[PDB]
């Protein structure tokens, strides 16, 4: 351990010269890059133009010798931290790991069983931190595409009756489904009211919300199982933005495969709805995802608005 | 309205680093009406780095705060609203002053160590960007000095904007490019002549390239001729001096309208990139000619407008305006006819116009279709309308293509009708200026939108022999004239209908 | 195998324009173990000198959605693709000419997206008879039988387009002429498309019926 | 036409191969008043040579490697024109002694200034010999001084872009030329000649009508001498760089506006730069190596390779290649192009196969119920021509098809070749035109086109893996199993 600095010495008469990436690697498989450190929970630092700090670590509690990582932080450009375990705030680790990196990226994917513990992330970024979770990226084709069905000047007053929403995702993880919620609705000026829960096969959820007109919204989320995930958990299959109105213009419905159009029956399900359809968007890669986001760096409005309402329905959940 | 509430902001995307543009003549009132105001409105929703100073220059020298007040005041002249006055206050010290001489050598040795000193205040990356706009005259020696003290070397933070025009024949263009070419590279100098950044001239690709029912009846097999037509309704503005010497062959058909025509004729690039596109623009100007050389009156025709009525005021003659000089010989409207000679273009004539005092604007690209072989459905009124496929540039920008369809009743009939599609009726969006982008541009760095140094070249070959044998004394009783409010002269006409095909009424 | 050319199916109970609607073997007249059925779906395939190897899909039915009759030709994708989409979704140009609504011809072609960068999204033309030429109303019993009157015979058959549409779908009725097995139909929602074997018959291949 | 007089230096000369190679090339071409007579040549090096050493070892070399002397006298005109300067490679003193003589020989031989620079030092050299030559600036004006560089031009990707940003800082990309290559002045213009002046064989070239391509050459000369220079090298960059990678570039290239060298070398490199291989990441679809085992050859027997003078028994080397590229254009789009090379392999043959595709339908049958497509058969090896084989009629009194051939041989309506190809390459190098050499552009990227394959092939590996062919049979047959995978055979020659 002691021959991690000693040892640059020697590798320093022998560049990679850029921003630094750290990794944390649960999984226990494999036991600009400027300075890779693969943790993975001694020393074996070997650089060697893609130089090489990598550490094992298979002991764990290895806080103790993260003050020297932290001296070994190489502070000189902005830098990047992967944090790809889970929430937490007990381990000190992460105190010290917020305050010295400059940003930090996880992904809301790979999550436990506790759905809370999302929440403790969502209360994380009100106070001033850096989180630029890439799990916002993969809404990036459905929010463009909710905006799509409204841009003609026909349809301007439509966006002003909006009433009923539903979410249609694969079992599991909500994660991706609240976060398309909060966005719509603070595009609406919409504010919580109550949240309900009626688990069963489908972990049929409720929520409801405010207006300045004062009407109620109805919205819900459907759990359809599906068996056949792509690697990837918790994607929408499809999703409605209907009326409950006398003579409401029309609603929308987004359909994103063979079953996910089984809302075709009932009182206008296929007449009351003008059915559109999409190809395929889900299950991305990490990959390509991670490379455009650490291109950017700085502060996101959308984001931090759409989890401002985040934070409020899961305060509301255990009470309700 | 408030269209798509769902839009208040996704987009990603930012200007790199801060910089000092060193604005030159900064006197003549122009650079205070023209660039500042655009900057000052892109600075209020933060399209730029947090400071951007400006160090103008001239000849004359006022005092810090005095060249302050008169950048300010062409603001209000052109004024959008100023909020909360603080903004300005902070522009205002942001921006900074320097002076010197034009043709010293010398003076550049004041100014060097100038803005480096600024660049010790701020210590905000190091760029330089150079915007001269003065008189045509000026352009050799300000570009001579610059090199002498090579205060201009790194090839990634020097950017040199060399204003219009660029010359006026062709040994005058080669000139200007020899002095350029020794002292600096061919990835930092900027050319905008063109303001054509319009929107819809970047959508003239994406609608050629990325379908597949457009492209195989694009070439000499179906195509019979193609119309490019330009129009205005104004006529000299006072400032006549800088349009005596002009003359509308020279002002608006050797920069804009060559524009469109390399647009429509060239082949699908291999990738989308800076380089891979403009040389394919260049290789279609190389085989291309005027149709008749040695009898230049089957390839040409000038003309003037004199006095007429527009909008039911009387209008007065070319001959009358408070600067031009009676029994003069400068051409208004010019009509041409090349031809391209190529493996797909072979034997399909372009007809090419423009003018002044026309009795509205507009700008199409009107592509015309052969005739069916077999003529069964003969019909009524000689069945003479062959379908035509229309592009739109001007107010009211669309596509739209005509094609024949049964007339009711129990004879057989043919009527003519047409399926268009406007930009304004499917995307409700309002237009967006064109300047704006060209500025944003020149940070980033693309080169897409800017001509090369070749290319100007060969622009100006193609019209070698009219811009040489209409400049030559003659008879002032010798120019075709027309009136004021109708579309084009008599002699004009003459030359489309030898063919066999007429104008496009429009 | 004649599963890979034709699916029928009959129509259940369900939910039509508000009000519930009966099934077929629940009306007066048909028996309750009936096996005729409501809707046929063929795939033919023209085999001269310039049609070779281009399919074409045919499908009536009963107790739709909505009354519409259409007729969709769908080109090739451009050789090369180097312009990237707006919402990673590519689609291809589209042709078609309604019939019974309102008569008309309509073409879809992409086009660039207003903005900075360079990206596409679909868009579509549009022409429609009745707001160019006029309203028409005329019966087709009474052209028909002018035409009779008087004779012009064009729209009539000559028995020899009857003799081989009769053999063209000979195999298809032979085989469904069969015993009862009456648990062995398939049975599709009034208000739905079509049964889902229809759905994979056209997705096993890889294109998808227009939902229109 | 002939060219202006001029001098020649010849740079590490009075070594080996410079004498057979150029002077009796230079003598037949003085002899065939090719040059006027104001032709001089003068040598270099360090060893102490003589001028009379130097007439005497000429004419050792001319009369023992070519056809003779000639007359005595014409030899006696002839030489006024050879001397010697000693100096050593890196010396710049020489170089200013070399600058001296040559402005002496200006003022006396009143050569009128212009000059033209050989070299033919060892290719591990030419960094210092080139930053040398620009240090004293002898390459100012334009038309006056053209630098030969000879084989090869680097190995690697990073050698060849090291070289050429070298040659970049010392004189304009006018005037070096990198000769290379052998394809001489009668294959490339008959070819294109063959392409651009006819009105039916044009529309048949793009993607809806052919189906794929098949480009051979063999030779059935074994390692022969040179073993040294073959293990450093090995048939991948010796002939499936240099000659192998113009075929492909002369068929799969876009019509030209002009003729002169600007447009056609414009165009080669357009279409060289929207081309792959097959399989990146899986090297099992689109490579195979080889090498030659003993074998029967002519009724004798013939060593296999590692039986060879100075090649020791553990020697991983390939003999053989063929890979499977593919072009990504608006014409090219999907159609495959196998490539192939060898040696040891029976009659020595090179061609050029397009084989077309089949009819929409069939209402007529085959004699062996195969029905071979139709092929044009452009050849290049000795009895050129074209060749197409299509369908006719049996006799009798039923309908069957049999394949038969038209044919049409340059050797019948001509046959006078013309001179060596390197005396026309000389001449053209002395008067000036760059249409049969190459750019930086072009060779930069056949190395990024090749590079995967070289660098996986060249790792160690085990040394028994090597797939084994003896001499005399057509290939390994993993390269059958590359061709059949897809159904289409090799082309049997």
């Amino acid at each position: 351990l002691e021959a991690i600095e000693s040892e640059l010495a020697q590798i320093w008469q022998t560049r990679a010269t850029t921003f630094s990436f750290l990794v944390y690697e649960p999984d226990r498989v494999q036991s600009n890059p400027c300075r890779i450190i693969t943790l993975c929970p001694q020393a074996q630092l070997s650089a060697y133009c893609c130089e090489y700090i990598t550490l094992r670590g298979t002991s764990d509690a290895l806080e103790r010798i993260g003050g020297v990582i932290t001296e070994l932080m190489l502070p000189t450009l902005p830098k990047y931290v992967w944090w790809k375990a889970s929430p937490e705030a007990e381990y000190g680790l992460f105190q010290r790991l917020l305050s010295h990196a400059d940003m930090i990226i996880v992904d809301s994917s790979i999550f436990n069983n506790p759905e809370q513990d999302l929440l403790q992330l969502a209360q994380l970024v009100n106070k001033p931190e850096a989180i630029a979770d890439l799990n916002w990226s993969r809404l990036a084709p459905w929010q463009e595409l909710t905006a799509e069905a409204f841009d003609p000047p026909e349809r301007r007053s439509a966006v002003g009756e909006i009433d009923q929403i539903s979410i249609d995702y694969e079992k599991g993880n909500h994660a991706q489904a609240l976060m398309y919620l909060g966005w719509v609705a603070s595009r609406l000026q919409w504010t919580p009211v109550s949240y309900s829960y009626q688990p069963g096969v489908y972990e049929i959820h409720k929520i409801q919300f405010c207006a300045p007109n004062q009407r109620p919204i109805e919205a819900e989320l459907a759990g359809l199982p599906l068996a056949d995930t792509g690697q990837v958990l918790g994607d929408l299959i499809s999703l409605k933005l209907g009326s409950t109105n006398t003579q409401a213009q029309c609603g929308t419905v987004l359909c994103s495969g063979t079953v996910g159009c089984m809302r075709m029956e009932a009182g206008g399900g296929a007449q009351n709805y003008r059915v559109q359809q999409v190809t395929a968007l889900d299950d991305q890669n990490t990959e390509q995802l991670l490379g455009r986001q650490l291109q950017r760096w700085g502060r996101d409005a959308l984001y931090d608005e759409s989890m401002a309402i985040v934070l409020a329905i899961l305060q509301l959940s255990q009470a309700g | 309205l408030l269209e798509n509430p769902f839009r208040t902001g996704l987009r990603q995307e930012r200007t790199p680093e801060p910089l000092i543009l060193t604005i030159f003549g900064a006197s003549g009132d122009l650079t205070q009406r023209k660039l500042v105001p655009a900057i000052y409105q892109m600075k209020r929703e933060r399209r730029l780095p947090p400071e951007l100073t400006v160090v103008g220059f001239a000849r004359r020298d006022w005092s810090h705060d005095h060249f302050r007040e008169q950048m300010r005041k062409g603001i209000e002249e052109f004024s959008t609203g100023i909020g909360s006055e603080d903004l300005w206050n902070e522009f205002a010290q942001g921006l900074f002053y320097c002076s010197g001489n034009m043709d010293d050598p010398e003076s550049y040795l004041k100014l060097k160590n100038f803005l480096g000193e600024l660049d010790e205040k701020r210590n905000t990356r190091g760029n330089r960007v150079f915007y001269l706009a003065v008189s045509p005259n000026f352009f050799p020696p300000g570009i001579k000095q610059l090199g002498a003290a090579g205060m201009l070397s790194d090839p990634v933070k020097s950017r040199i904007v060399i204003e219009k025009p660029f010359g006026r024949d062709l040994s005058s263009a080669q000139s200007l490019n020899r002095v350029v070419q020794s002292v600096c590279k061919e990835n930092q100098v900027y050319r905008i002549d063109h303001y054509l950044g319009k929107e819809t001239v970047q959508n003239l690709m994406v609608f050629r390239f990325a379908n597949a029912i457009f492209e195989p009846l694009w070439n000499r097999q179906f195509v019979d001729h193609v119309q490019i037509t330009v129009a205005e309704t104004v006529g000299v503005e006072e400032r006549a001096g800088y349009y005596e010497s002009a003359g509308a062959l020279r002002d608006m058909v050797q920069n804009h309208l060559m524009q469109l025509f390399c647009l429509t004729a060239m082949d699908p690039p291999n990738a989308i990139d800076a380089d891979s596109i403009r040389n394919e623009k260049v290789k279609v100007l190389q085989a291309t000619r005027l149709a008749d050389i040695n009898n230049l009156e089957n390839a040409g025709i000038r003309g003037q407008y004199k006095a007429g009525w527009m909008g039911g005021k009387p209008v007065p003659g070319y001959r009358e305006e408070p600067g031009v000089d009676p029994s003069s010989t400068t051409p208004t409207f010019a009509a041409l006819k090349l031809m391209v000679d190529n493996w797909r273009w072979q034997g399909v004539p372009f007809y090419l116009r423009t003018g002044k005092r026309m009795p509205k604007k507009v700008s199409e690209i009107a592509i015309q279709f052969r005739q069916v072989p077999l003529l069964i459905f003969q019909s009524v009124a000689h069945q003479a309308n062959p379908n035509v496929l229309s592009l739109r540039i001007q107010p009211n920008e669309g596509i739209s293509l005509r094609f024949e369809a049964k007339m009711p009743g129990s004879e057989l009939r043919t009527r003519t009708v047409d399926m268009d599609f406007s930009y304004g009726s499917s995307f409700g969006v309002a237009a967006a200026d064109a300047y704006h982008r060209l500025l944003l541009d020149c940070m980033l760095g693309d080169q897409t939108l800017f001509t090369r140094a070749d290319e100007v070249e060969e622009a100006w070959r193609v019209v070698t022999p009219v811009l040489s044998a209409w400049d030559a004394p003659s008879d002032p009783l010798s120019m075709p004239l027309y009136e004021a409010g109708t579309w084009e002269p008599a002699e004009a006409e003459w030359l489309i209908n030898k063919d066999g095909r007429r104008w496009r009424r429009l």
